[PDB]
RNA sequence: AGAGGGCGUGAAACCGUUAAGAGGUAAACGGGUGGGGUCCGCGCAGUCCGCCCGGAGGAUUCAACCCGGCGGCGGGUCCG
RNA sequence: GGCGACGUCGGCUACCCACCCGACCCGUCUUGAAACACGGACCAAGGAGUCUAACACGUGCGCGAGUCGGGGGCUCGCAC
């Protein structure tokens, strides 16, 4: 009645369910993966506050 | 009494926004983050036979 | 939304956001189309260069249906049909050019539009444009009129 | 006071989309981490397209994806678009690139798959180069729209070839005095 | 919840047709249930209260197991009067002070011809309710 | 002070004088609520001296004493004990009240609950017998 | 695509031998902003036109 | 899912309070009742999560399963844990770092379970 | 009846009364302190609270260690 | 480091009063209003940028060389 991805609504004629935007959603992996860790700077940790 | 009181949709939002409503029911935390007290209740998309 | 317009963020301000001293009144200009030759001229040409005047021949009732021709050119010519046919069009057997009329597409006049690939056509349509013919029999195909 | 002039304070560019989708709010997420903390401009580009409206992200069609990779050096890259891949019917055979857009059709996904390509989404992008590396990131013509060619001078100034609004072209709309030289003028 | 589209669920529109009642309609809506005992006997639930039913008062000032016949029923005023039930005036007058019959049970009804055919009517139309769980 | 609440400044408030409208002394019609004076020749928007002040963000209080009580806590008004417990982790940095519709009853007994778990209470003692 | 499989519980309460798979609605993109935007739009054509 | 399951409850929910100052979040499974990212007791595959004891003595600890989402009848596995006021505390956070399960909300865990057990002490 | 026959609630303008304060630059107001007053909070030369350690006696039972025992965490041939 | 109990300590608001300094009455048209310019004795409630059509541009969403059922039609006789 909506169809999977692959086959199309056999009961509403030209209507196949909508693609998305994101695969993979749960960004908390994908920022801790060694391809994206391999390429960042380092965080840069001190505060340099405001000097009299 | 000619103000305009109803509203077009077309259809593909309405399909899109009613995947949008049912994929959610499926996730638990959307469906008690409602308010459904649905902590003692087994396998999310509830399914009992076609005797019922 | 009556909430998110400016008549809201616009009320406890005196002249309603229209001046003290224009003070917007009802109709100062006309109304309408008022003054399109007298005082708001300086509109009328400058943004509708033409609005006023004769310049054709008058024709009583037209219909329109009379002049009716859709026209398809070349590019989109092949997308009347199955891209089945062109994929099978050119397998190695023979010349044998497959038919594509725009008549039971909906379209009367084929025109020109660069681009027609390599295969033998025969296209039945009503009329023709002789940029049009001339694509078509060049890549060997032919154009065979309909009434 | 000190006489800096005004109106140097203020910059009128987005910090963020007006979009509440929640998929492309993750995105953005996801990219200004990758822009401030990778060092590489790919990702600057990429994060404050993400950020612009729908006329500033106009559809790329298929074949000018395609005419834009036929040149020397892309061979093996793959093609960012920050908005939709639809397809052109005027093209006839596609060759087997790779792409990387948010939205593409249905027609077009068809065509690509077909082909032998594959589609990424830029979540998939973000784990194969981080760095943008080997990526050429295209873009639609975004004054190709029937809005551009309404701008310009005026319609009746001199040489304006500015399109007028008329509400149906046509005889008599537009066209008597001003246009010809027989009736009144011609700007 | 109604269903039917002829009867009406407006708040305004039914207390019209309450205090505007007709009084053939204000003895059926001034009806009484019967006891315990005697709703059993007859297997049938309430009646319309009459002149000589014996009666007492279920809630209210004055209430408790205080059988004492009714007197006079003002259907205008939907008030039964029972001969106990009073009040002394100011001027040292007894009155009688007047209660809903909704909130009062029927403890032995005064049967003439037309109160057996009532009650056989409302109560032959019950066992048709049972006839129906087959 | 029947509890203490982590570290308490010195809450400074740079004015405790409640502004004023404008002619809100010369009528009754006018109530003192702040509507800022829009008239072309009036010397309060023209901002005279020695006149009535008008309230600008400099006035802001300091972000980390903003609605400090003058006990050092910040309020947070409650209806029962189920949303008295949600404020178990925050309890020496803010204090419960009681909402004005509690009755007397059900407010005897959200008050022992606020004892049990230490929550300061600003009104305690209120609609007792 | 992951689409598990989902136990068809009895009358009583307990499963049975039937597992029916997730179909590919309950994988659909969860958009609260269009479902927001077809529920204000779609709600108003359920009224009366008002007492003018 | 943790994020997109966060962008629908991020506002726009029950379990949300927000009067005049502060939010707050009221979960059942929430140590801080703060309405972070980390402290949401739904949209997680681990949780922890305190509660006091049912008859007033110790502290349940309920942690999620993670043997299967889904399917919440058998999601959350709970202890009760009665202890000497200082065994139970540091019970609880072998429980957490012993484990890796969640070694953020370690504090949390501890704060809640120290201040939920002067709760019981009269 | 602080619901007494146009009687639910009973605002302000206005007026009577009592209380307090004051009074030849008409009153009113801004800013700054002062004096009185109503009232609150603390409770009154009687205020700190929880952390660890060593002191003083008291009162109980685990911990460490092992065994029984169920339940979860993580890794593995992806074995079924 | 020092000081203080049953009347004292502290506190502030729409409390009252005093004093020094500053201070003409609002709205309005206007080059210019405290004006010998007009409106206002006072209080309460009411009271003024709406809705429909057309168009332009920006923005948001769905599909995308297409898009759109609005007009009808179908679905057991269904409160919503
Ligand atoms: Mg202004
Ligand atoms: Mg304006
Ligand atoms: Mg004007
Ligand atoms: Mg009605
Ligand atoms: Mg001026
Ligand atoms: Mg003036």
């Amino acid at each position: 009645l909506y169809g999977t991805w692959r086959k199309a609504a056999s009961l509403k004629s030209n209507y196949n369910l909508p693609m998305h935007k994101m695969i993979n959603t749960d960004l908390s992996r994908i920022l801790k993966s060694p391809e994206i860790q391999r390429a960042l700077r380092a965080p840069r940790k001190k505060i340099h506050r405001r000097v009299l | 009494t000619w103000r305009r009181w109803h509203r077009r949709v077309n259809t593909t939002q309405k399909r899109y926004a009613i995947c949008s409503a049912l994929a959610a029911s499926a996730l638990p935390a959307l469906v008690m983050s409602k308010g459904h007290r649905i902590e003692e209740v087994p396998e999310l998309p509830l399914v009992v036979e076609d005797k019922v | 939304p009556s909430r998110l317009r400016k008549t809201r963020k616009l009320r406890g301000h005196v002249s309603h956001g229209h001046g003290r001293i224009g003070k917007h009144r009802k109709h100062p200009g006309g109304r309408g189309n008022a003054g399109g030759l007298h005082h708001h001229r300086i509109n009328f040409d400058k943004y509708h260069p033409g609005y006023f005047g004769k310049v054709g021949m008058k024709h009583y009732h037209l219909k329109r249906n009379q002049s009716f021709c859709p026209t398809v050119n070349l590019d989109k010519l092949w997308t009347l049909v199955s891209e089945q046919t062109r994929v099978n069009a050119a397998k190695n057997k023979t010349g044998a050019a497959p038919i594509i009329d725009v008549v039971r597409s909906g379209y009367y006049k084929v025109l020109g539009k660069g681009k027609l690939p390599k295969q033998p056509v025969i296209v039945k349509a009503k009329f023709f444009s002789r940029r049009a013919e001339e694509k078509i029999k060049s890549v060997g195909g032919a154009c065979v009129l309909v009434a | 006071g000190v006489d800096i002039r005004h109106n140097k304070d203020r910059k009128v560019r987005r910090k963020e989309p007006k979009s509440q989708d929640i998929y492309l709010r993750l995105l953005v997420k996801l990219y200004r981490f990758l822009a401030r903390r990778t060092n590489s401009t790919f990702n600057q580009v990429v994060l404050k397209r993400l950020f612009m409206s729908r006329t500033n992200r106009p559809p790329l069609s298929l074949s000018r994806m395609i005419r834009k990779m036929k040149l020397p050096g892309r061979e093996n890259k793959t093609a960012v678009v920050v908005g939709t891949i639809t397809d052109d019917v005027r093209v006839q055979e596609v060759p087997k690139l790779k792409v990387c857009a948010l939205r593409v059709t249905s027609r077009a996904r068809s065509r690509i798959l077909r082909a032998g390509g594959k589609i990424l989404t830029f979540d998939q992008l973000a784990l194969d180069s981080p760095k943008g590396c080997g990526t050429v990131l295209l873009s639609g013509p975004r004054k190709g729209r029937e809005v551009y060619r309404h701008f310009g001078k005026a319609p009746g100034t001199p040489h304006s070839h500015t399109k007028p609004y008329v509400r149906s072209k046509g005889r008599k709309f537009e066209r008597a005095r001003g246009r010809r030289a027989s009736r009144g003028y011609k700007n | 919840m109604k269903f039917n589209p002829f009867v009406t669920s407006d708040r305004s529109k039914n207390r019209k047709r309450h205090f505007n009642a007709p009084s053939h309609i204000r003895r059926k809506i001034m009806s009484s249930p019967l006891s315990k005992e005697l709703r059993q006997k007859y297997n049938v639930r309430s009646m319309p209260i009459r002149k000589d039913d014996e009666v007492q008062v279920v809630r209210g000032h004055y209430k408790g197991q205080q059988i004492g016949k009714v007197v006079q029923v003002y259907r205008k005023k939907y008030v039964i009067y029972i001969e106990r039930v009073q009040r002394e005036k100011a001027n040292g007058t007894t009155v009688h002070v007047g209660i809903h019959p909704s909130k009062v049970v029927i403890t032995r009804l005064k049967l003439d011809k037309d109160r057996k055919k009532i009650l056989e009517r409302k109560a032959k139309s019950r066992q048709v309710g049972k006839e129906k769980g087959k | 002070a029947a509890l203490r609440p982590l570290v308490k400044p010195k809450i400074v408030k740079k004015r405790t004088k409640k502004f004023i409208r404008h002619q809100s002394d010369r009528y009754v019609k006018i109530k003192r609520n702040w509507r800022k004076p829009r008239g072309i020749d009036n010397r309060v928007r023209r901002r005279f001296k020695g006149q009535i002040l008008m309230p600008n963000i400099g006035y802001g209080s300091n972000k980390k004493t903003k609605h400090m009580l003058p006990s050092g806590f910040r309020k947070f008004l409650v209806h029962n004990v189920k949303e008295l417990e949600v404020l178990l982790m925050c309890n020496k940095s803010y204090c419960a009240e009681i909402a004005h519709n509690v009755s007397s009853k059900n407010r005897k007994a959200i008050v022992e609950r606020a004892a049990q778990l230490a929550i300061r209470v600003t009104n305690p003692n209120a609609r007792l017998r | 695509c992951a689409r598990p499989l989902i136990s068809v519980y009895s009358e009583k309460g307990e499963s049975s031998g039937k597992n029916v798979t997730l179909p590919a609605v309950f994988k659909a993109p969860i958009r609260p902003d269009i479902v927001n935007f077809v529920h204000t739009n779609l709600r108003k054509n359920n009224r009366q036109p008002y007492a003018v | 899912s943790a994020h997109l399951q966060w962008m629908v409850v991020r506002n726009c929910s029950s379990f949300l309070i927000k009067r005049n100052k502060q939010t707050y979040s009221t979960e059942p499974n929430n140590l801080k009742a703060r309405n972070s990212f980390r402290y949401n007791g739904l949209i997680h595959r681990k949780t922890v999560g305190v509660e006091p004891a049912a008859d007033g003595k110790g502290v349940v600890v309920v942690i999620k399963r993670r043997s299967g989402q889904r399917k919440p009848a058998t999601s959350y596995v709970r202890t009760t844990i009665n202890k000497n006021a200082r065994a139970t505390l540091s019970s609880i956070r072998h429980m957490i770092r012993k484990n890796k399960y969640r070694p953020d909300l370690r504090m949390a865990a501890i704060r809640r379970a120290s201040a939920i057990l002067r709760s019981q002490k009269p």
